């Protein structure tokens, strides 16, 4: 409702909890270029470089 | 392993088993162990430890 005369206010409340959940950090990952192509060879080593 | 599997790959395409050629054996391919090497050092003016 819209009046100029009239006017609402609460007579009563409540304590409402709510929840917001916001990520911080990942999980730390390192790769490796040489053992992701492959490892105990001189061939990725030589190719690679 | 089934009586007649001879090998077996992984997701990378890498092989982790192995039957044996010779008797009725089976066994599995573990890569050497591995990981990355962390130097924790101070500065090279400070000391070489």
């Amino acid at each position: 409702a819209y009046s100029n005369n009239s006017i609402a206010i609460p007579t009563n409340f409540t304590i409402s909890v709510t929840t917001e959940i916001l990520p911080v950090s990942m999980t730390k990952t390192s790769v490796d270029c040489t053992m992701y192509i492959c490892g105990d060879s001189t061939e990725c080593s030589n190719l690679l470089l | 392993f089934l009586p007649f599997q001879q090998f077996g790959r992984d997701i990378a395409d890498t092989t982790d088993a192995v039957r044996d050629p010779q008797t009725l054996e089976i066994l599995d391919i573990t890569p050497c162990s591995f990981g990355g090497v962390s130097v924790i050092t101070p500065g090279t003016n400070t000391s070489n430890q």
